[PDB]
């Protein structure tokens, strides 16, 4: 009747062993599933390319300062470049795919702080920008900070989660917080969540997945000072449909 | 003409009012400081700004618009539909109501469509005219009579462009026309007084344009070449005023050889060169010749 | 719980749309032909 | 009771095709996709026998693709004025009943030959500055033969057999349902023919494509008045088709028309399909290419 | 009902040779014959189809379409060509390299005179705005480009140039949604 | 499963034989028949001349030329003063008929070409005029090009059908293409189609009979240059009533 | 009893419709099969990417000349660097599969001449070289010469394939003619042959796919002069194991 601290995710190749782990979110109790008959629209055959897209993809690490704000990725966009899943989301138009987030962040017993893990559907990015006309650039949030690639983005403004939305409650998504006394790791099993039942990897992202500090990053004189934050992301049930020449962008 | 720019962001013109019939006047600039711009932020020019509420486009908005009295529903600024700001080769904006099209000939859907990316896909077909609507159809077609459905405020057509949303590109049902003309890599000028402008010229010059205008009024004595519009910052891009017959230069302008206000020559025979280098493309220019039999 | 399609008048065609009836017979406009012809046949052998 | 038949009153959604899911094919005599344009009929072919095919239970609805609900709506078929003030002091106005004189309901209606179906006719009368003053009007189907009013105090008026609807403008539009009248089985958009007998030699020819089984009379409408009101009324007719039954499909019209009862189209020929620049540009930009 | 594509609308076709895919003995190899966007609804080919002209009085379709290829060319006229639809995301392909990645066809000249190409229902939505353009290019279908597998190779005394009809239609599983108005024909003054 | 080349057509004693034969279009999958007592008005017996009428007539023989626009034949007219059918359209008021149009056009296995033989119901011809007054005479067609006799009419705007409708779509109609390295004949068995059980063989014509050269005759040097195209109808179920002095026009 | 002409082969979204084809050649009685467990060896699963990389890839086109010598391909070399199998060839250590060679050469009936398409496992090149010591570079094919590409090797010595084997034994290998008076294709469906399991699809080329001119192209003037030659090839029972860093050769 409790969860136990070690776990292991086994998907494809990849295995991540944490041995300080507070649970494993599934995201509004929905595992990753395949389109089902009913809910399909696209009638070509999808390429199901299990394990050689369905794996852990070590993609980003984050030096987490004390004055550091938070830095978010979108899903897709994390990894259309990356392996056999950037090419089959190349390749193909359409894609349906889950999750299984995994944030890594150990520090030792004496370093203190907490994130918060939010795995955001629909994560619009919003522009701060002073009262101006709509034909000025700082009102729309450049491609950069839409679509942050592999690297992610620094978020500039995490207490309205660069989205005008209170940080506070961005506990209604799915989420965990590494807590350092507690645990290392966050671990976001997502479905996929869209109004359709395939959608292009290249324009439409389908989750944000935000990494915000809420407890700063405390310790004393002594300890390491670099203490990082990575992020393992591994599709679950990935789904291409309309072959055709590879798109980048 | 005024405006020597496809947004009117070379306005200098005296007109503080939104429309010269049935508009509203416009705040001065050096009172507008509930807004973002003022002269307090932009203190030397800076867009034609300063102590005056005449229209400007400091912005690089579509049109040149001003501050107007926030009254009506929060409406604290508006476009000016100065009539003397038509670009020379903009042939104005016109109503598009169905089938029978302004410009009945080809037709372009593109999501990167500029002023001068319609107007190269016309003339790469020999049409005389290119215009653009909704900010992403482009047509052509060398209808004498693309007014067949009246003309329209020039403020109708004010759609940005979806390749350069600095550049006006027509609007629903608005269509912007343009002379297909304007930006071409050179070209035959026979005509009294025409402004040549600088190759893909509502855009940056592409780099590497090699470009040869001849200018030959057949009877005139003397052409005025003025340049209302010089934007050729850099080295290598040069734009030089080579004679006709001999084929010998005459003036040569570039980043440091700003042109003067009228290099006039005695010759009916010019041929306006330009020169573009591979990279550090800039706004480009516009010529202006008059002849004076 | 419906209450429609009901008609007020003693005249037949004073009731509402006949939208109950869709059938769909593509068969006298897409293969208006004598000899029916299999799909995985070469019409013309 | 009859409650049964109050509960199958909605309707019901007829799917569009499902998609079987299909396999590779490799071998002879299997053809699915050559075809014979030649026969006249459309080509066979099935998605599931030119690619691999997955299983789609399609669950998109086709019913509003009827005849029905494609012309069950009330369209513009007739404007009239009924002038009573400056030169024309009418205070009438007998307007020949077409269904042809707006493009709208007028191409919708040419797909197809013959229609038969009934009609439910709404007029939604005003004056010029779009009000609607308590007025009371006058709208009396004349049918053919039936003597037409030639003022606003004349005696057919009187309508002891004509149908007449009296309603001021104040009121809701006026809607009645008019039930398929023609001597013909159906309505007849295209008739190649003469409705008389003869030689057909005039130089104007007007009576060509003139079927008077589709002549359904007229409509007299008139202020209720004793002398002029001063106040032109515009009187917007508009018929909702019902109980439609459609025959021989037709081309839709793609040259703008010139007149109302004569297909005529400009000497200059307006095609189909827009022009591009080649046969081979299309103005799709697409994406970025990965490797070009 | 397959009704004739106006793939040749260029400039200076007139009359029925727009309805003409003209094609001819080729000097060089892979090269385009034609080209054409399957959106039905959109200014183009699909204008003289009847499916393209009941799908504007629609504002969503969906399902598969259908171009049967007719070669009306010389009984010894043979040659191969390679029929390809490239789903959305892609612009018009630039080699017969790059469309044969693609939905496509090898359509052999010979005693059958057509081969069907089915534009499969590739959409993420479940239907398709008529309206195309602007933002409405989200609901692009794709591009079908005719391509010359192999030449186009005739006898002597034999012409060398011919012509390929396209007919285009809806598959089985078309379907329509939200009549609305056409914007094919416009009126200026009640027809007298 | 599938046509065969060959084919005989039996009406009467005509007899039409064809070797190269796409198939027969069954105009809207109905058969022609003689009018039922149901949709029967007229009240007089209808004479059902069998054999003397129900028969191939050969009317007209056109000769295809490479800028050939194309030809039209109204049913009625095209056989109103040929044969007993004539004299029983002249003699009796009402008509009415299926028939079997059947478009011959042989040539060589090296000439090329393309006709469009389709049966219009209610072909109204338009005229192509500037905008004029309806006092004009071009606004409306003369009755040459309304009823074209058996001579037919030479389209004048083929790609509108003469009637202001898109050519492209009159594959619409019950069509058949005449192929030149496909087929040499195209049939098409046509109903008695009309909002009346009969109607008037003078006045009325229920079916135009278009031939339209879609890709244009070429051939090369040395070919046969005179390539005909032929129009041999039958009519089919054939009844007249209403017998009375016979009327021409 | 008999071996149709028509034939069409439809393999993932690709489909090939041939109208004068021979009949089918399956290489040694054997269909592609996927590797039974028996037969195994490598442990990691392999991903079978069915629709992505068992299609049809027409990948070149030759113009056959009266002097032309033939051509030669190694069938994974060929698509190596092609579609969504070279990137599964690429990023996979272990490849197996089979394929569908697909030869076309359509000419006129006027024109004549025989290729000899045949699918030689284990294609050995051998060099043409004079009696030279071991050192000499003559004595063995450079890299163009053994792996071709997608391109294709025109034959040097095509008498003896390249190889010192005559070409007259050439057809104890799975082959077909294009016999121009005859067929326009030629089909040889080869399944996977190695004394492996599996193999490296960039090293090793499990087969040769020769197209050789038996018979001249011959024809009259006036007669097309360029007669192509395309290859298109479908891999059949693609499994691809041993994922990591993508290596193109
Ligand atoms: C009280 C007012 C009642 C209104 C009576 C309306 C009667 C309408 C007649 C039915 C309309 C359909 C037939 C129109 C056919 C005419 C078109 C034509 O062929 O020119
Ligand atoms: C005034 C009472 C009218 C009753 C009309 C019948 C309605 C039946 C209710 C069930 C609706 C039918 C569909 C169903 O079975 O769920
Ligand atoms: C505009 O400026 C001119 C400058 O002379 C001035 O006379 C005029 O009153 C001004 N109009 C408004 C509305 O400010
Ligand atoms: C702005 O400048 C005008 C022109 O000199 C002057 O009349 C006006 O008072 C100035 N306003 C302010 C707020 O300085």
């Amino acid at each position: 009747g409790y969860s136990d601290r070690v776990a292991q995710l086994t998907v494809g190749n990849s295995t991540i062993t944490t041995q300080e782990a507070a649970n494993i979110v599934l995201s509004y109790g929905e595992w990753p599933e395949y389109c089902p008959s009913t809910d399909a629209t696209a009638v070509d055959k999808p390429t199901r390319p299990d394990v050689s897209v369905n794996r852990f993809y070590t993609l980003s690490t984050k030096s987490w300062k004390t004055e550091s704000t938070g830095w978010y990725w979108k899903f897709p966009d994390v990894l259309n470049d990356t392996g056999v899943f950037g090419q089959n989301a190349q390749f193909h138009y359409l894609y349906r795919s889950g999750f299984c987030m995994h944030v890594q962040c150990n520090a030792s017993k004496f370093h203190q702080g907490a994130l918060l893990v939010a795995a955001i559907p629909e994560f619009v990015i919003a522009a701060s920008s002073p009262a101006t006309k709509p034909n000025s650039q700082g009102l729309y949030p450049d491609f950069a900070h839409t679509n942050p690639g592999k690297d992610g983005q620094e978020f500039r403004d995490p207490y309205v989660l660069d989205a005008g939305i209170p940080l506070s409650q961005a506990l209604i998504f799915p989420h965990q917080w590494i807590n350092l006394r507690t645990n290392n790791c966050a671990t976001i099993i997502m479905p996929y969540i869209n109004a359709l039942p395939f959608d292009s990897a290249l324009n439409h992202s389908n989750f944000g997945l935000v990494v915000i500090p809420i407890s700063p990053l405390k310790y004393c004189n002594g300890a390491t000072t670099e203490v990082p934050i990575t992020l393992t992301i591994a599709p679950l049930n990935s789904e291409f449909s309309g072959l055709r020449q590879a798109i980048k962008q | 003409p005024e405006c020597f720019t496809a947004n009117g962001a070379d306005y200098r013109g005296t007109q503080n009012w939104t429309a010269l019939q049935g508009g509203k006047p416009c705040l001065f600039w050096n009172e507008t400081f509930q807004h973002p711009y003022n002269t307090l932020k932009y203190p030397n020019g800076e867009g034609g700004l300063g102590e005056h509420n005449y229209c400007r486009n400091p912005d690089g908005d579509v049109s040149p618009w001003c501050y107007v009295a926030e009254h009506e529903d929060g409406v604290y600024w508006k476009y000016c539909e100065i009539p003397a700001c038509q670009m020379p080769g903009n042939l104005g904006c016109y109503k598009d109501h169905g089938n029978p099209p302004p410009l009945t000939g080809t037709s372009k859907t593109s999501n990167k469509l500029t002023i001068q990316t319609c107007i190269s896909f016309c003339r790469s077909q020999r049409f005389k005219f290119a215009g653009m609507e909704s900010g992403y159809a482009c047509f052509c077609g060398n209808n004498p009579d693309y007014w067949k459905y009246g003309e329209a405020a020039s403020t109708e057509c004010n759609s940005v462009c979806f390749g350069d949303h600095t550049q006006p590109c027509g609007g629903d049902g608005r269509i912007i026309l343009f002379d297909t003309l304007v930006g071409a890599c050179g070209g035959n000028y026979s005509a009294m007084s025409s402004v040549v402008y600088s190759p893909d010229f509502p855009d940056t010059y592409a780099t590497g344009r090699v470009c040869y205008w001849t200018i030959r009024v057949p009877g005139a004595s003397h052409i005025h070449f003025s340049f209302p519009l010089f934007d050729i910052r850099d080295s290598a891009d040069m734009v030089e005023l080579l004679d006709g017959y001999t084929h010998r230069v005459l003036a040569r302008f570039h980043g440091r050889s700003r042109p003067p206000l009228s290099f006039n020559v005695s010759l009916d025979f010019v041929i306006l060169y330009f020169f573009s280098d591979r990279i550090n493309q800039a706004q480009g220019f516009a010529v202006l010749y008059q002849a004076v039999k | 719980i419906n209450f429609t399609n009901i008609n007020y008048y003693k005249d037949s065609y004073a009731a509402s749309a006949s939208r109950q009836d869709f059938a769909q017979d593509p068969a006298k406009f897409t293969r208006p032909v004598l000899d029916a012809i299999r799909e995985a046949a070469a019409p013309l052998q | 009771s009859a409650v049964s038949a109050l509960a199958d009153t909605t309707i019901s959604r007829v799917t569009a095709a499902n998609t079987a899911a299909s396999t590779h094919s490799l071998g002879t005599g299997r053809v699915p996709a050559l075809q014979a344009a030649e026969t006249g009929a459309s080509s066979n072919s099935s998605d599931e026998n030119l690619i691999e095919t997955r299983c789609v239970m399609n669950r998109n609805g086709v019913n509003e693709a009827s005849v029905e609900h494609f012309y069950s709506r009330a369209g513009l078929v007739g404007v009239v004025e009924v002038k009573d003030s400056g030169t024309s002091l009418d205070g009438y106005t007998v307007w020949p009943i077409d269904v042809m004189g707006f493009v709208q309901q007028r191409r919708k209606l040419e797909l197809s030959t013959y229609m038969r179906f009934d009609a439910e006719f709404t007029f939604v009368s005003n004056l010029n500055n779009s009000t609607t003053p308590g007025m009371l009007l006058q709208y009396m189907y004349v049918p053919p033969g039936a003597p037409k009013p030639d003022s606003r105090k004349s005696y057919q008026w009187q309508t002891a057999t004509n149908p007449s609807v009296f309603a001021k403008l104040s009121d809701p539009p006026p809607q009645v349902s008019v039930p398929f009248m023609s001597p013909a089985t159906a309505y007849q958009w295209f008739y190649d023919g003469y409705p008389t007998f003869g030689e057909h030699k005039q130089a104007t020819n007007l009576q060509y494509g003139q079927c008077p089984n589709n002549m359904m009379g007229h409509f007299a409408i008139r202020t209720v008045s004793e002398s002029t009101t001063g106040k032109n009324i515009h009187v917007r007719v508009y018929m909702r088709i019902k109980h439609v039954r459609a025959w021989v499909p037709r081309p839709l019209r793609s040259q703008a028309y010139m007149v109302k009862n004569y297909p005529t189209y400009s000497q200059t020929i307006t095609n189909t399909a827009t022009d591009r620049a080649s046969i081979t540009t299309t103005d799709y930009e697409g994406g970025v290419p990965a490797s070009p | 009902v397959e009704t004739i594509l106006e793939v040749n609308n260029t400039t200076g076709t007139t009359g029925v040779s727009r309805l003409l895919i003209p094609v001819r003995a080729q000097n060089n190899v892979d090269q385009l014959c034609a080209s054409f966007q399957v959106d039905p609804g959109r200014n183009g080919p699909w204008q003289s189809t009847m499916v393209g002209q009941i799908c504007r009085y629609y504002t969503q379709w969906s399902g598969s379409l259908k171009v049967t290829f007719m070669f009306t060319g010389s009984f010894m006229a043979t040659g191969k060509m390679l029929i390809a639809y490239t789903p959305p995301g892609s612009a018009q392909p630039t080699t017969r390299e790059a469309a044969m990645l693609g939905t496509h066809i090898v359509w052999d000249f010979g005693l059958q005179s057509s081969v069907t190409l089915v534009i499969p229902w590739i959409s993420n939505t479940h239907f398709r705005a008529v309206k195309t353009g602007g933002v409405y290019d989200y609901y692009a279908t794709g591009i079908v480009t005719i391509w010359y597998q192999t030449n186009f190779v005739v006898p002597p005394d034999t012409p060398t140039e011919a012509n390929i009809i396209a007919l285009g239609a809806a598959q089985k599983n078309f379907t329509l949604k939200l009549c609305k108005d056409t914007d094919e024909i416009q009126q200026t003054a009640e027809y007298q």
